[PDB]
């Protein structure tokens, strides 16, 4: 009997731990940080919190790696210091962007073998994880984390390549942009500290509107919506149309001067590349998954507009589970629980036997 | 993948009924088909035999209304691996109870039956 490892590397946070488990057992920044003029480096919760004499980096972008150095040291730190394994005891399963390329396929490949020794390992494209732990294997999921939205159809278990697009906006830019807002307000959130304090605003006091404009002219109306905050120290502050304005962005990116469609479009959009005799489906099954995903309201309203732009005779169904935060993560924690995933991993003999390159055959 | 299951799955026309069991999928007995666990999750496999020779297949994933995570995840996943073993010749259908299709229900001459309970979870 062998215990396999789930690692979800996402470009903001990390969620790491073991198959079988309902949760991550650890969840932390993606960041490694160094001395930042002269322990050698620091990873996740630590770097963070000693930035003020670290220089910090996030490795990965858009869900995609950028720097292979610094991807082997989160993994390092993940293994030996949040896992406690040692990782040549273990299969792996490592999730992956939609449309990661394919030599950063075989990178990550090649580093879990050769660099960690571990004894098989597989990779599972995160939105496809995110279907299966809704119970579906035919659905489109909107999976929104940190600095990506993708939007992905999948039939009968398997992405539709062709289908998938996205919106280069997600949680990042959503904090940002409640930075700038709450300043017309006259609130000035700059440094790291303050930037933490207005993601919590973000994440505790943020809704979508059903109807914006109505939305907008309620809360010039009264101060019906408003809301208030407690500073660290104890300054009170109060927000208003900044709640709903802020995530308003994932459907309105013009707010945020970007020029490409909001989500529900994007969505509508990747059904209507997929063939007609599948759409309805697609439709009647449509999946949220990730952390962005998480403010109030946010079904209710992609239900509203992907039915203001599907024919009146389709179903339309948004899927957003509670735990939609960890949804790849429980989905890889399922598969690679499996009395299956035994024979679908990559062993060492196969790496050993063909290289990297495996992973095209092996995964997909 | 070849789970010793699957080596069963499909060889001749006829019901074949599995059950989720921590993250395994074991077979149903016979004299059982049609007694479902509401809190449980079922893959069902109704094979029909075509002129050619050839067989047709209907994969069926049945999810009780309190069935856990791991088990309607383990019952979407091991459909798709039985359908990509079936070289892909199989429909999928995702049956929630309560909302079964007609072709579903179709398949239980004295029609289903549900009951309270299952086995626990895997996680
Ligand atoms: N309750 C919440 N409301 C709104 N946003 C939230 C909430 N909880 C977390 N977030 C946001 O979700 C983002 C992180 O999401 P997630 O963990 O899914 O991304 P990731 O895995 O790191 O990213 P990606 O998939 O882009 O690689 C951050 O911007 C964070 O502020
Ligand atoms: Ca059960
Ligand atoms: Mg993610």
């Amino acid at each position: 009997d062998v215990q396999a490892l789930v690692i979800d590397n996402g470009s903001g946070m990390c969620k790491a731990g073991f198959a079988g488990d309902d949760a991550p057992r650890a969840v932390f920044p993606s960041i490694v940080g160094r001395p930042r003029h002269t322990k050698d480096s620091y990873v996740g919760d630590e770097a963070q919190s000693k930035r003020g004499i670290l220089t910090l980096k996030y490795p990965i972008e858009h869900g995609i790696v950028t720097n292979w150095d610094d991807m082997e040291k989160i993994w390092h730190h993940t293994f030996y210091n949040e896992l406690r394994v040692a990782p040549e005891e273990h299969p792996v399963l490592l999730t992956e962007a939609p449309l990661n390329p394919k030599a950063n396929r075989e990178k990550m490949t090649q580093i879990m073998f050769e660099t960690f020794n571990t004894p098989a390992m597989y990779v599972a494209i995160q939105a496809v994880l995110s279907l299966y732990a809704s119970g579906r294997t035919t659905g489109i999921v909107m999976d929104s984390g940190d600095g990506v939205s993708h939007t992905v159809p999948i039939y009968e278990g398997y992405a539709l390549p062709h289908a998938i697009l996205r919106l280069d906006l997600a949680g990042r830019d959503l904090t940002d942009y409640m930075m700038k807002i709450l300043t017309e307000r006259g609130y000035s959130f700059t440094t790291t500290a303050e930037r933490e304090i207005v993601r919590d605003i973000k994440e505790k006091l943020a809704y979508v509107a059903l109807d914006f404009e109505q939305e907008m002219a309620t809360a010039a109306s009264s101060s019906a919506l408003e809301k208030s905050y407690e500073l660290p120290d104890g300054q009170v502050i109060t927000i208003g149309n900044e709640r709903f304005r802020c995530p308003e962005a994932l459907f309105q990116p013009s707010f945020l001067g970007m020029e490409s469609a909001g989500i529900h479009e994007t969505t509508y959009n990747s059904i209507m590349k997929c063939d007609v005799d599948i759409r309805k489906d697609l439709y009647g099954n449509v999946v949220l998954s990730g952390g962005t995903t998480m403010f109030p309201g946010i079904a209710d309203r992609m239900n509203k507009e992907l039915t203001a732009l599907a024919p009146s005779t389709m179903k339309i169904k948004i899927i957003a589970p509670p735990e939609r935060k960890y949804s790849v993560w429980i989905g890889g924690s399922i598969l690679a629980s499996l009395s299956t995933f035994q024979q679908m991993w990559i062993s060492k003999e196969e790496y050993d036997e063909s290289g990297p390159s495996i992973v095209h055959r092996k995964c997909f | 993948v070849e789970h010793p299951e699957f080596l069963k799955a499909g060889k001749e026309p006829g019901l074949q009924i599995w059950r989720v069991e921590k993250f395994d999928l074991v077979p149903v007995p016979t004299n059982l088909y049609g007694d479902f666990f509401t809190g449980d999750a079922y893959v069902i496999l109704k094979t029909v035999q075509l002129r050619n020779g050839n067989l047709q297949y209907d994969l069926h994933y049945w999810l009780g209304n309190e069935c856990s995570q791991d088990e309607s995840g383990a019952a979407a996943i091991f459909t798709v691996q039985l359908d990509d073993y079936l070289n892909g010749r199989a429909v999928q259908h995702r049956e929630v109870q309560g909302f079964e299709s007609a072709t579903f229900l179709g398949y239980f001459k004295s029609g289903l039956k549900y009951k309270k309970g299952g086995v626990a979870s895997g996680f």
